[PDB]
C-alpha cells in the first residue's frame, strides 16, 4: 500500500513555472513511484546521472527536490554537470557530480500556444555565472558597465529576462522540452524517500 | 528626436594650441551614457570618450571629455595631426539616440 | 584586436529586401549588444536599429518603422539586419557596432566597429 506523494501531479500542470522562477518542490515521508517516469514512460530524453535508472526505486535519498522547468529543445542537454549555454550558466546549474534524474519531454501542447508565452522567460546577462542550485528570483536591469543606472533601460542595463519566442509550428529543436531536474539528496540526514 | 547642435563643424584646429569640440544635449542627459567616436575619412569609426570617464583608446590622452549636463567638451590641450576626421557625440541613454550633425574637426 | 567583419556591397532593387551580415570575433559575442548606423556619402550616420544579443530586444528610428528587422544568430555569433522596402535614397554603407567586451559583466562603450557594409539602390 503505502502512499504516493504528488510527484506526478506536479510534473504535470498547466504552468510550470519559468527558467529562473523554477519551482523547489521538496517532498519527504513518500513512496514515490518512479516506475511510471522510468518502467512504462512516454517521456523523452530520460537521461538519469548519479544513479542508473534502472532500480532507481531501491535506491532512497534524504531529500528529491523536484524541479520544473521550459526550455527550449536545443538548450535541453545544456541541462547537465557545467556543459555550456545560458542554461545552467546564467540559470539554474547542476553541480559537479550531482546525482539526479533529467527527465525532459517535448511539450508543443500542454500550454505552448500561438506567439512567445507571457511566461516561461530566460534569465541571462547576470553578474557572474551563478552556483549550483541556488534559485534566480530578483530581477534587476543588469549592469552591462561602470555606471549604474538609476532603475530605466537603454542600452547596457539590459533586462536579464527574454520571453522564449516560440509557436506550436516550431521546429524539432525550439519546441519548449518541458523538464524536470529530479535533484536526489544524499547527505548526512536520515533517507525518506524509500519503497517500491 | 534629440538634436546635438555642436561647435561649428569644419572648425580649423592645429597642433600647438588646444582644441576643443562640444554638442550640447536637447535637455540636460545623463553624462556616462554620451560618447564621441570619430568617423575617418574612408574608414569605420572607432571609440574615444564617453561620460569623460575613460581616456582615448588607443589615442594619446590629450584627448579627453569635459563639461556636464547638455554641454560635453573634447579638450585636446595639444592637438595632432592623425585626427583630421569628423566626431560626432554619441547619445546612449534614453531609447531615441542621435548620430547625425556634422561635427567635422580638420587638421591644419 | 576584435574582428567585426560584414558582408561585401551589395546592389538590390529599390523596393526590395536586404541582408546585411555582421559576424563578430574574437570575443563573447552573446553578453554583448549589437548597433546598426547607416552612412551615406557626406552625410553624418544615424540609426538604422540596434538588438541585444542575448536579451531578445530590437529598436530602430522612428522614420524606419515596419521596414528594419534586425535578427541575431548566436549559432554563428553574427547580427542580421533586413531593410524592407528601402527607400531609393537608401544608397549608404550600413555599420554594426558593439562593445569589445568579455565575461558576464562587461566593458560599456562601443570599443569595436564593423567595417562597414556598403548597400547600393540601383535600376
Amino acid at each position: 500500500i503505502t502512499n504516493l506523494c504528488p510527484f506526478g501531479e506536479v510534473f504535470n500542470a498547466t504552468r510550470f513555472a519559468s527558467v529562473y522562477a523554477w519551482n523547489r518542490k521538496r517532498i519527504s515521508n513518500c513512496v514515490a513511484d518512479y516506475s511510471v517516469l522510468y518502467n512504462s514512460a512516454s517521456f523523452s530524453t530520460f537521461k538519469c546521472y548519479g544513479v542508473s535508472p534502472t532500480k532507481l526505486n531501491d535506491l532512497c535519498f534524504t531529500n528529491v527536490y523536484a524541479d520544473s522547468f521550459v526550455i527550449r529543445g536545443d538548450e535541453v542537454r545544456q541541462i547537465a554537470p557545467g556543459q555550456t549555454g545560458k542554461i545552467a550558466d546564467y540559470n539554474y546549474k547542476l553541480p559537479d557530480d550531482f546525482t539526479g534524474c533529467v527527465i525532459a519531454w517535448n511539450s508543443n501542447n500542454l500550454d505552448s500556444k500561438v506567439g512567445g508565452n507571457y511566461n516561461y522567460l530566460y534569465r541571462l546577462f547576470r553578474k557572474s555565472n551563478l552556483k549550483p542550485f541556488e534559485r534566480d528570483i530578483s530581477t534587476e536591469i543588469y549592469q552591462a558597465g561602470s555606471t549604474p543606472c538609476n532603475g530605466v533601460e537603454g542600452f547596457n542595463c539590459y533586462f536579464p529576462l527574454q520571453s522564449y519566442g516560440f509557436q506550436p509550428t516550431n521546429g524539432v529543436g525550439y519546441q519548449p522540452y518541458r523538464v524536470v531536474v529530479l535533484s536526489f539528496e544524499l547527505l548526512h540526514a536520515p533517507a525518506t524517500v524509500c519503497g517500491p | 528626436e534629440i538634436v546635438l547642435t555642436q561647435s561649428p563643424g569644419t572648425l580649423s584646429l592645429s597642433p600647438g594650441e588646444r582644441a576643443t569640440l562640444s554638442c550640447r544635449g536637447s535637455q540636460s542627459v545623463r553624462s556616462s551614457y554620451l560618447g564621441w567616436y570619430q568617423q575617418k575619412p574612408g574608414q569605420a569609426p572607432r571609440l574615444l570618450i564617453y561620460g569623460a570617464s575613460s581616456r582615448a583608446t588607443g589615442i594619446p590622452d590629450r584627448f579627453s571629455g569635459s563639461g556636464s549636463g547638455t554641454d560635453f567638451t573634447l579638450t585636446i590641450s595639444r592637438l595632432e595631426p592623425e585626427d583630421f576626421a569628423v566626431y560626432y557625440c554619441q547619445q546612449y541613454g534614453s531609447s531615441p539616440w542621435t548620430f547625425g550633425q556634422g561635427t567635422k574637426v580638420e587638421i591644419k | 584586436q576584435m574582428q567585426l567583419v560584414q558582408s561585401g556591397p551589395e546592389v538590390k532593387k529599390p523596393g526590395t529586401s536586404v541582408k546585411v551580415s555582421c559576424k563578430a570575433s574574437g570575443f563573447t559575442f552573446t553578453s554583448s549588444a549589437v548597433q546598426w548606423v547607416r552612412q551615406a556619402r557626406g552625410q553624418r550616420l544615424e540609426w538604422i536599429g540596434w538588438i541585444v544579443v542575448g536579451s531578445g530586444n530590437t529598436d530602430y528610428a522612428q522614420q524606419f518603422q515596419e521596414r528594419v528587422t534586425i535578427t541575431r544568430d548566436m549559432s554563428t555569433s553574427t547580427a542580421y539586419m533586413e531593410l524592407s522596402s528601402l527607400g531609393s535614397e537608401d544608397t549608404a554603407v550600413y555599420y554594426c557596432a558593439a562593445p569589445n567586451c568579455s565575461g558576464g559583466s562587461c566593458y560599456d562603450g562601443f570599443d569595436l566597429w564593423g567595417q562597414g557594409t556598403m548597400v547600393t539602390v540601383s535600376s
